[PDB]
């Protein structure tokens, strides 16, 4: 009842505008949703319980596919009740095909544990920060994202160095990081992004956020994030993502080319020009597909790990069965 | 059995039906040699499977037999730590066995599903030869009522692809034939390349037919996608360092005509097999679960 | 004079000499006709002397008869250029024929006699089809008492491989006939890749056998040096982006099997022509200054 309302203006939320902007809050509310969904509705087997949580999630998934915190936090659900059913009641390799009522609880401080894990994933990222940035650094970076702003301006209390920030065009939030980071002295500076490769080379390293990373590897972040990467690659220069683990998302590439967000074409193009509004299609993406071959690097709440070793941070989260959702 | 009714029944298993691979086909004469084994000792029993092993490479040497060899013995091994006494472990081993083969027998089925996925509408595909998990995956995708055009190779030295061509024509899917000399030239048009592999090596580079590795560096040219489909049991522990590493029992006999040839993993997509859609560092990962 | 006499005589001059280039008897076929003419006007000459070039080009759909005939249109207009007269006109233009045809017949030997320094004794020689100037310069490498292996492919449309294989036999050099499927396989154990030219492109590209664009690109991914023969007559003033923007009437009449495939400047090392050694830059330079 009250849980279901509070459900339904969540959906509407997503539907029509992310209240809370930061992932990490959308992480927060979709982990607490589904404990009182857990503890309100009723059910006597777990098989029951997970098909609840399938059609919830079907339901938010469907509000708005181009964000994925909330598809990927209830799949980490869903495989922890897997684990505590196996765990109470009791992977797929070569290993496995050579050789073959009162877990409310246990739910309920697994999801607690992860919220308080899940608390601290900024500051764990800021603590390892200062392993890859040296003295007299060039640092360029994209858009916004306060993980790399976090990043940069701790790791700057101890070094100094330059860092470049390119406006995310047509949505200029790129400005919104040069100044909270100048407010730190840090000596940044504002650019345009058609100016990426023009001062490349004589970047020493890009760090860069995401919004999600497929399990290949390849990752989706904002408009001109790929064209930066093939700069990176073109000059070398390594390539480091800046990603919480819960931006970790099990899907692929291809399917249904539902995969960028098409928003209104007014910010690329004014309402104003008039009458050669008719005769010109506009399109105004928000999200640049990165594939996983011009990505040097991924730093997360447990540390470094190579692109190449993504697929195995996935089957540590989510089941294999619960890809489809 | 000795040594006359093992080819025999290996021929027999591959003549009768003629759309199951040699691999499988192995595996399941090794399984018939474990029934009728008429001996009590697990030592002998592996020194026989492993004469039987290279009894069955002379004919057929292509990596999957060696491959599915390889598989036979881990799997006994491994069987015969959890138990103990052989008498006992034998019923284990052949429903093990069972299973093994029943869980097998699905690999195409589980490809084509998860695969088909990865072709687009209005895509151009490009084939080096036959192999009948390709077939499958069009198979699924032609399913899922997709448009898009396939061009094949006519792989020079026993023509294959005209035969793959026929029975995709079959299908009413717009097929073009072209020289193996033509790759460089038609891939222009090609969207993506789709392969099948002999066998899957450590790093993760294929093993498969003469004209593959070509493909494969031209495609890097290109930046096109290169996919390979290969089922779990194409795994060895073999790693060629370059064209010559690979071993001469597999290069030779099916002025100077080789028949495989290895390809990097760094020119490598995506693989996709029974075990999921994986990047190619993780067979290594797998074949080293599989011996710890 | 008629166009079929015209035919025959191009036939003739062909089948008579067998190692003469298809340009050569081209531009022997044009000059006698021109020999022959009756004509007054240049404009006449002009018109009388293209229309057989498209006669000769339907005759034979290669691009060195294409080219062979832009140069004598050129190097008529070059004749006119300087003489209001027609008569003196007409005699220079003999004069000057003769002069032409006997240096591009020394022309052959030119490039021999320059080429063959470059083949480092103990050397692995890669070629793809049966061209006649590799095979000079390997002879001219062979009177120098120089030791070299050569691996050459089929050429699977018409196994030319074959004959190149038995005219280097027939001159005791080491030589392997190679599947065009496994140039790469072959790229390993290769020192220098060695080919002639069909015609050559403003950049420096080369109109060439279907199969050379694969085996450059294998090339310049182990990055061996990569050399190209070819004559000054063969030069045009064609463009191609990639393999589709090459004209139809080169690729085929000579499902889908070109005979033409076109390779990019970038992967070419050096050109062998008469006039010298040169950079893929040379070719436009001198195509710039012929024509203003």
């Amino acid at each position: 009842s009250e849980l279901s309302e509070r459900i339904e203006s969540f959906v509407e939320t997503l539907k029509r505008g992310g209240g809370p902007r930061s992932s990490e809050e959308m992480a927060r509310e979709t982990l607490g949703l589904l404990r009182q969904i857990i503890t309100d509705h009723r059910w006597s087997n777990a098989g029951e319980l997970m098909e609840l949580i399938r059609r919830e999630g079907r339901r938010m998934t469907a509000a708005q596919p181009s964000e994925t915190t909330v598809g990927n936090m209830v799949r980490r659900v869903l495989k922890i009740i897997r684990e505590e059913y196996g765990r109470l009641h009791g992977q797929e390799s070569l290993h496995k095909l050579l050789t073959s009522a009162q877990l409310q609880s246990n739910i309920i401080e697994a999801i607690n544990e992860l919220l308080v894990e899940l608390e601290g994933t900024m500051e764990n990222i800021a603590a390892q920060a200062l392993e890859h940035i040296h003295s007299n650094e060039v640092i360029m970076t994209i858009g916004f994202s306060r993980t790399v702003e976090a990043f940069l301006k701790e790791a700057a209390r101890k070094r100094k160095f330059h860092v470049i920030v390119a406006e995310c065009a047509p949505f200029c939030q790129g400005h919104e990081m040069a100044v909270n980071l100048s407010k730190a002295g840090i000596e940044t500076t504002v650019m345009t992004d058609a100016a990426i490769f023009a001062v490349m080379s004589r970047v020493n390293k890009v760090i860069i956020g995401t919004k999600t990373i497929l399990a290949n590897g390849a990752l989706r972040a904002v408009t001109g994030t790929h064209t930066l990467a093939l700069a990176a690659k073109h000059h070398s220069t390594p390539l480091i993502v800046c990603a919480p683990m819960f931006k970790l998302s099990p899907q692929f590439p291809n399917e249904e080319d539902s995969f960028h967000k098409f928003v209104a074409p007014e910010e690329v193009l004014p309402f104003t020009e008039g009458d050669i509004l008719e005769k010109v299609s506009v399109h105004c993406p928000v999200f640049d597909y990165v594939p996983p071959e011009l990505i040097t690097l991924f730093i997360s709440n447990i540390g470094g790990n190579a692109p190449s070793y993504i697929y195995r941070l996935m089957s540590e989260l989510y089941h294999p069965d619960d890809h489809v959702l | 059995m000795d040594d006359k009714e093992l080819i025999e029944y290996f021929k027999s298993q591959m003549k009768e039906d003629p759309d199951m691979a040699s691999a499988v086909a192995a595996i399941r004469t090794l399984l018939e040699f474990l029934k009728r084994d008429k001996g009590e000792t697990i030592q002998g029993l592996r020194a026989n499977l492993t004469s039987a092993i290279e009894t069955l490479c002379g004919v057929d040497s292509s990596v999957a037999v060696s491959s599915g060899g390889e598989l036979f013995l881990r799997f006994i091994s491994l069987a015969s730590l959890e138990y103990s006494d052989y008498s006992k472990c034998k019923k284990i081993m052949i429903e093990r066995g069972e299973l093994f083969l029943r869980r097998i027998s699905l690999s195409r089925n589980k490809i084509a599903d998860l695969c088909h996925t990865f072709i687009k509408d209005g895509a151009t595909i490009l084939t080096h030869a036959y192999s009948r998990v390709v077939l499958r995956v069009l198979e699924a995708a032609v399913a899922a009522k997709k448009r898009f055009s396939v061009y094949v190779t006519e792989s020079q030295p026993d023509l294959s692809g005209k035969k793959m061509a026929k029975a995709l024509c079959h299908l009413n899917v717009p097929v073009t034939v072209v020289l193996d000399a033509a790759v460089g030239y038609i891939m222009e048009k090609a969207d993506l390349v789709i392969v099948g592999a002999e066998g899957v090596v450590e790093n993760g580079g294929i093993i498969n037919k003469i004209g593959t590795n070509q493909m494969a560096v031209c495609a890097k040219a290109q930046n096109k996608p290169f996919y390979v489909v290969a089922e779990s049991f194409k795994f060895v522990r073999l790693f060629p360092l370059n064209q010559q590493d690979v071993p001469d029992k597999f290069k030779y006999k099916a002025e100077e005509h080789p028949w495989v040839d290895y390809t990097a993993p760094s020119l490598i997509t995506l693989l996709f097999t029974d075990l999921g859609v994986l990047t190619p560092s993780a067979v290594s990962d797998e074949l080293i679960k599989l011996y710890l």
